[PDB]
């Protein structure tokens, strides 16, 4: 499969750098540019820069100059985006992706944090109804993923099988903290007769959690 | 450098119908416009390149037109799944260069939200925090209010609210109300109430649980 590869989140403290990887897969990396893009909440694409895998030949947006530099690897088939004296501004998703009008393709995108707030990971609290019966034909559980930095977690129901009925909320910062929850109706021919498991992922603090939701 | 400026900020339009979004370039970029749909939580899919060109795999619906200083994308009919963010650039001259984007919702029906509510659970209760959860599921449309009741009382200090973006399938929205107290609050009530006022009903939807 055609894949470009980037890191889920990056915290960084101000002032210091860091280093973006997009390692691609699944086409001739040598062959087709590779676009760096910005992206904030609510803001529109910027456009970072452009590097030639074949030779390391660049291109860049004036107003990144002094912020980025591009460079690639060709046994790695990696290419990197190195950000300098990283401020505020400076958190933001990256992605890096294919521009060709045959060929138009797209990192997943890496959550930048940058902020001198330590690290910590979520408590999760499974969200049972709970007893029986109520109501309807399907069952709503849950999951409060609570009090963590920085963004992102990931939420999937039983590994990933349960996508079906799942509302996931955006994360909302309250104190330095976020906190979301999730949701997921099942029909109740299911639960409880059966696992109903929520996974949580905190990639900043490596932290792993699966939360059976148990009657009552 | 090249501005990009899109039109509309936003807008709904109901599954089937003709939409039209605009963007204008602050000069001449003959015709090097691209066209981004966003949809939620996914990465940007590239839609009409060169103006006017359907990337491969596109439905025929999305027609991009436009040269100079003008371009539009047309959807001719619009589907539920083409809710998105729409985003133009435009790649004639360094730096490359995007609008604001375009935030487009489809209009359905009306429709009532499942209300369910949840307790704090013990792994919490033990911590000295006790958070109350409530689910608004699936209704239409977005604007709704949550009112939070204990013993009959609304509270309103602790509570955080999240909305889910429109749901790619049935075009609804979902929402979360948490409610959070300490353990030596919960415990010295009986009675806690999620009430919810939308205008598919004329009395609010109450879900409640005690102890």
């Amino acid at each position: 499969q055609v894949k470009l590869q980037e890191s889920g989140a990056e915290l960084v403290k101000p002032g210091a750098s860091v280093k973006l990887s997009c390692k691609a897969s699944g086409y001739t990396f040598t062959n087709y540019w590779m676009h760096w893009v910005k992206l904030r909440p609510g803001q529109g694409f910027e456009w970072i820069g452009e590097i030639n895998p074949s030779n390391g030949g660049s291109n860049y947006n004036e107003k990144f100059k002094r912020k980025a530099t591009l460079t690639v690897d060709k046994s790695s088939s990696t290419a990197y985006m190195q950000l300098s004296s990283l401020t505020s501004e400076d958190s933001a998703v990256f992605y890096c992706s294919i521009w060709d009008s045959y060929f138009d393709y797209w990192g997943q995108g890496t959550t930048l944090t940058v902020s001198s707030a330590k690290t910590t990971p979520p408590s999760v609290y499974p969200l049972a109804p709970g007893s029986a019966a109520q109501t309807n034909s399907m069952v709503t559980l849950g999951c409060l993923v609570k009090g963590y930095f920085p963004e992102p977690v990931t939420v999937t129901w039983n590994s990933g099988s349960l996508s079906s009925g799942v509302h996931t909320f955006p994360a909302v910062l309250q104190s330095d903290l976020y906190t979301l929850s999730s949701s997921v109706t099942v029909p109740s021919s299911p639960w409880p007769s059966e696992t109903v498991t929520c996974n949580v992922a905190h990639p900043a603090s490596s932290t792993k959690v699966d939360k059976k939701i148990v009657p009552r | 450098n090249i501005v990009m400026t899109q039109s509309p900020k936003s807008m709904s339009m109901s599954v089937g119908e003709r939409v039209t979004l605009t963007c204008k370039a602050s000069e001449n970029v003959v015709t090097y416009v691209s066209w981004y749909q966003q949809k939620p939580e996914q990465s940007p899919k590239l839609l009409i390149y060169g103006a006017s060109n359907r990337y491969t795999g596109v439905p025929d619906r999305f027609t991009g037109s436009g040269s100079a200083t003008d371009f539009t994308l047309t959807i001719s009919s619009v589907q539920a799944e083409d809710l998105a963010d729409y985003h133009c650039g435009q790649g004639y001259s360094y730096p490359y260069t995007f609008g604001g984007g375009t935030k487009l919702e489809i209009k359905r029906a009306d429709a009532a939200p499942t209300v369910s509510i949840f307790p704090p659970s013990s792994e919490q209760l033990t911590s000295g925090g006790a958070s109350v959860v409530c689910f608004l599921n699936n209704f239409y449309p977005k604007d709704i209010n949550v009112k939070w009741k204990i013993d009959g009382s609304e509270r309103q200090n602790g509570v955080l609210n999240s909305w889910t973006d429109q749901d790619s399938k049935d075009s609804t929205y979902s929402m979360s109300s948490t409610l959070t107290l300490t353990k030596d609050e919960y415990e010295r009530h009986n009675s806690y109430t999620c009430e919810a006022t939308h205008k598919t009903s004329t009395s609010p939807i109450v879900k409640s649980f005690n102890r």
